């Protein structure tokens, strides 16, 4: 599965937020992000 | 001639009280239009959701959109 | 006696092309006149290797391309002084007395200093013109980039949309890549991103491997400039590959050679007619070598031979972010 | 060189270098199978015909301590 | 000018001062 | 000149016969790595072995 | 890795040593960029012998 998120708030914070937050997934009130279970995204980016 | 040798230079790494030879393909396989076959194309597929519910004086929100990534890393849009 | 002080006219660090590290992508040779130099091309006869790895496949090709190269003319100039009445002094061989003698001799150190100054400015010039005509040549990094991960998918029908994702794609390229030596400070990421720049060129044509060597069996596999600051950060970054090794530059200029091929174009012109009746020397010197992911750089400062000078140097731009 | 470029009379014709180009054509990098570095993982022996080899197998006697 | 309604959001990821990547009758893919 | 097309027609000759003896070479690679390739499992297929 | 495999049947020791001591165990093949990034990345293992 992949990095899934609902707004765009907790998507730049995140992306913009550091390193190692693609494994956590946080669930707020409403709204919820999950994220991938490899890292595939900040193995790409972060690398370039 | 089946016991003559002869010397030469490459790279060895030392690998855990074993000497592996490391060698690139690219000299042999550089402007020519055959395809190496160390480069594979794996198809990995992935799936995501879009609009669940949570169960359970300001109200939680009910989501109808998903943000996903991008090869350019832009922010997706699907709902 | 009245009073004596000291007085000292320093001699300037001399320099010439081939000593330096910038020779290194450059396969210079001293011609006469270029009055016969007609075009601009030069037809380069280039080889490409087939794999014969399939039995129902015959590649089938003549494997002999050509390539057509055309040339750019850069003159470089410089005005030359000199007074002529101490000219008088040598071209009429003055043999008076001795402050003949000292008058003679220093009216020589004039026209000598004024020799190696015009002989070291004219060097200067043309590491001046090198450097801008391969300026003129090199694209940005996500450029190339973006070039080699679009070479297996190029142009086949007209796709905006396709156009518009690469746009995305190098400008994703591009932010990421900005000010990356300014950004970070640790030597891994550096490494892997000076490894894919040294990876992403492609190798030249026509190129002798037994010039510019090491010490040791690797072959130079490039160069690289740049200013002060940035390779003295570079330096003190990562010196565990940082060393100094003796390379093997050529000993002087190559010296052209003649073809075979216009003495049978000469003798089939005379059969319509009525009736017929260094280059492989080298030198060593003293440069630092770069070992980058099996690949071998000469680091080159620019400095010494852009110092005093009032020519600012092409390789500090001034970009314009808003 | 000077009846050769020029031409064996010099009068009623001469033969002039109307502009001169330099051409070249590269050798490629050889490699060989042996001097790679692949061949540390192989035992290769030069035979010479293959129609008196019959059969796939061959046979390896190995001990074990 | 600008109003005030409009989101942060847009101002964290690098896009323009127009707000448009002059026909706004096509939305935007982008964002 | 007839010595000189000789000479030519030698070094046509010859490079030829370098491009089809060395392009032999770069396809006995291939079939080398192509015959290793078909005898290898991925790691993990060895490791739960 | 390296020790995931086995050794082979038929080997001559004498074959394929280098200047010390150590007989080569092994061979590892890869493209330009992963053994870019592993000759960047490990050089206080690599060297030339």
């Amino acid at each position: 599965p992949i990095l899934s998120t609902t707004t765009l708030a907790l998507m730049e914070t995140k992306l913009k937020g550091g390193a190692g937050a693609f494994a956590t997934s946080e669930t707020h009130f409403g709204n919820y992000v999950v994220g991938e279970i490899i890292p595939l995204q900040q193995s790409m980016l972060f690398n370039s | 001639g089946a016991h003559s040798l002869t010397p030469l230079s490459m790279d060895v790494i030392r690998l855990g009280e074993k000497t592996v030879i490391m060698e690139n393909l690219r000299r042999v396989y550089k402007n020519t239009d055959t395809k190496d076959p160390l480069e594979r194309n794996v198809d990995l597929t992935f799936f995501f959701p879009v609009g669940l519910y949570l169960p359970e004086t300001v109200r939680n929100a009910l989501p109808t959109t998903a943000y996903l990534l991008n090869r350019d890393r832009a922010v997706q849009k699907i709902d | 006696f009245e009073a004596i002080f000291g007085t000292f006219c320093n001699r300037l660090e001399w320099v010439y092309f081939l000593t330096s590290g910038l020779a290194a992508a450059a396969h210079a040779i001293k011609f006469h006149d270029l009055n016969k130099l007609t075009t601009g091309k030069m037809l380069f006869h280039v080889q490409v290797p087939r794999v014969a790895s399939g039995a129902g496949l015959p590649t089938s090709r003549q494997t002999t391309i050509m390539v057509t190269k055309y040339s750019e003319k850069s003159p470089i100039t410089i005005p030359f002084e000199l007074s002529a009445a101490c000219l008088t002094y040598l071209r009429e061989t003055f043999e008076g007395t001795i402050l003949d003698k000292i008058l003679n001799v220093e009216a020589m150190h004039t026209v000598l200093r004024a020799l190696k100054n015009t002989a070291d400015a004219m060097e200067r010039g043309l590491i001046h013109s090198f450097l801008q005509t391969l300026l003129r040549k090199a694209p940005p990094y996500f450029v190339v980039q973006t070039l080699v991960e679009n070479a297996t998918l190029a142009r086949q029908a007209l796709n905006r949309i396709q156009r518009s994702n690469i746009l995305q794609s190098f400008k994703a390229k591009m932010l990421a890549t900005l000010f990356l030596l300014n950004r970070t400070r640790d030597r891994d990421y550096v490494l892997k991103f000076l490894t894919r720049l040294a990876e992403a060129a492609t190798d030249s044509i026509l190129d002798n491997p037994t010039t510019y060597t090491t010490s040791s069996g690797a072959k130079i596999s490039g160069v690289m400039v740049s200013t002060a600051n940035v390779m003295q950060i570079i330096m003190s970054l990562l010196s565990s590959h940082i060393t100094k090794e003796t390379v093997s530059a050529p000993a002087t200029y190559g010296n052209f050679v003649l073809s075979p091929e216009n003495a049978v174009t000469a003798i089939s012109y005379h059969s319509i007619l009525a009736d017929f009746n260094g280059a492989h020397s080298l030198t060593p010197l003293s440069m630092d070598v770069i070992r980058l992911g099996e690949k071998t750089v000469i680091m080159e400062n620019l400095r010494r031979v852009y110092k005093n000078t009032d020519t600012k140097d092409p390789l500090e731009r001034n970009v314009d972010l808003t | 060189a000077l009846r050769i470029y020029y031409g064996d009379d010099p009068e009623r014709y001469n033969i002039h270098f109307e502009a001169i180009f330099g051409t070249f054509c590269n050798r490629l990098e050889w490699v060989y199978f042996l001097t790679s570095g692949l061949a540390a993982a192989a035992h290769a022996i030069k035979f010479h015909d293959l129609n008196k080899l019959t059969t796939g197998k061959m046979l390896f006697h190995v001990q074990v301590p | 000018l600008t109003p005030v309604t409009m989101d942060v959001n847009y101002f964290k990821i690098p896009n323009n001062p127009r707000g448009r990547a002059y026909d706004h009758r096509e939305a935007d893919a982008q964002t």
